[PDB]
């Protein structure tokens, strides 16, 4: 029937990925902080004139179980590795999380989107020049997003997706 | 001084389970003690009476305590909606160890859980300030309820509790 595509999101306690996914999927935003356990959601979207059918891993970013995300890198077809635009570290992160998908799937290329959330809130540290650059070093698109005023989120992942449509056709 | 008792009776969709009971460390951890026991009493206003244990995960502990959100993020102690870890002298050494949830440091509010299983990575990171007396099977009997990623799949209340 129609294609289903696995994506996974990744990235640092408090980054935005659920909002994110909550956002893509339900069309909604709380600012409450509900720390991820690990869940899954489902949509169908029409992406350039086709439907196709998403399956969303949310994780959790806890640094304590880093060693025990391996299984789920494993059954992912791509990534979105947030990190915030007010938040360093968490953009510092992104280089271990690439890195840890990249051994476990043993490849250098693996659909990924860097996704710079957070974008509404003033008093940004991780400039947008400094992310591009980092993207562009890896040959991955780079999207800035907002789980609040949904400013990239159907962008971030629709470009996923169509890296992952490459990628099996290629 | 002795140490003082709880007891929360559980209800599975509205029918009783059980009672489970729990002593409090005061000798070691006053503070996080006495926040446990006025809310189990309710006498501030407000506690853990008709709130649900949100997140069983079969192997490892039942988590419950919000009473203000019943969604999982909230709860409030009865020293402000946040207080400090108080001190990190006992462990998690086995099933029916109490202790904090957080969101991490000095962040206690009412959430708690309840081990089924030796968690020591928790050690240093969540306060334990009690242990089940009586009725460590009902909080077996809890798991039936629960799933890999915390899901419940009845709704697990307490349906009364208070001081003993
Ligand atoms: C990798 C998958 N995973 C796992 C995990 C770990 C293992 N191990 C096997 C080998 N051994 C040696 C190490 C561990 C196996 N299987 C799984 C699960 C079943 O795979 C799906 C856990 C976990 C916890 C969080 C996120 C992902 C997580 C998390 C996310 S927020 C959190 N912890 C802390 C949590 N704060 C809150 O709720 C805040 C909002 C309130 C105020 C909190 O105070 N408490 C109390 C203590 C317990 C903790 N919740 C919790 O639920 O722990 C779940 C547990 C299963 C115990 C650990
Ligand atoms: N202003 C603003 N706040 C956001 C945005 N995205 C998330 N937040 C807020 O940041 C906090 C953390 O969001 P959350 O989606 O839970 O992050 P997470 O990456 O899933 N965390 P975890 O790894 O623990 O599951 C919440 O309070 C949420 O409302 C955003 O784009 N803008
Ligand atoms: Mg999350």
């Amino acid at each position: 029937s129609m294609t289903e595509y696995k994506l996974v999101v990744v990235g640092a306690c408090g980054v935005g990925k659920s909002a994110l996914t909550i956002q893509l999927i339900q069309n909604h935003f709380v600012d409450e902080y509900d720390p991820t356990i690990e869940d899954s959601y489902r949509k169908q979207v029409v992406i350039d004139g086709e439907t196709c059918l998403l399956d969303i891993l949310d994780t959790a970013g806890q640094e304590e179980y880093s060693a025990m995300r391996d299984q789920y890198m494993r059954t992912g077809e791509g990534f979105l590795c947030v990190f915030a635009i007010n938040n360093t570290k968490s953009f510092e992160d992104i280089h271990h999380y690439r890195e840890q998908i990249k051994r476990v799937k043993d490849s250098e290329d693996v659909p990924m989107v860097l996704v710079g959330n957070k974008c509404d809130l003033p008093s940004r540290t991780v400039d947008t020049k400094q992310a591009q650059d980092l993207a562009r070093s890896y040959g991955i698109p780079f999207i800035e997003t907002s789980a609040k005023t949904r400013q990239g989120v159907d962008d971030a992942f629709y470009t996923l997706v169509r890296e992952i449509r490459k990628h099996k056709e290629k | 001084m002795v140490n003082p008792t709880v007891f929360f009776d559980i209800a599975v969709d509205g029918e009783p389970l059980g009672r489970v009971s729990f002593e409090l460390f005061a000798d070691k951890v006053p503070k996080t003690a006495e926040n446990f026991r006025a809310l189990s009493t309710g006498e501030k206003g407000f506690g853990y009476k008709g709130s649900c244990f949100h997140r069983i995960i079969p192997g490892f502990m039942c988590q419950g305590g919000d009473f203000t959100r019943h969604n999982g993020t909230g709860g409030k102690s009865i020293y402000g909606e946040k207080f400090e870890d108080e001190n990190f002298i006992l462990k998690h050494t086995g099933p029916g160890i109490l202790s904090m949830a957080n969101a991490g440091p000095n962040t206690n509010g009412s959430q708690f859980f309840i081990c089924t299983a030796k968690t020591e990575w928790l050690d240093g990171k969540h306060v334990v300030f009690g242990k089940v007396k009586e009725g460590m099977n009902i909080v077996e009997a809890m798991e039936r309820f629960g799933s890999r990623n915390g899901k419940t799949s009845k709704k697990i209340t307490i349906a009364d509790c208070g001081q003993l």
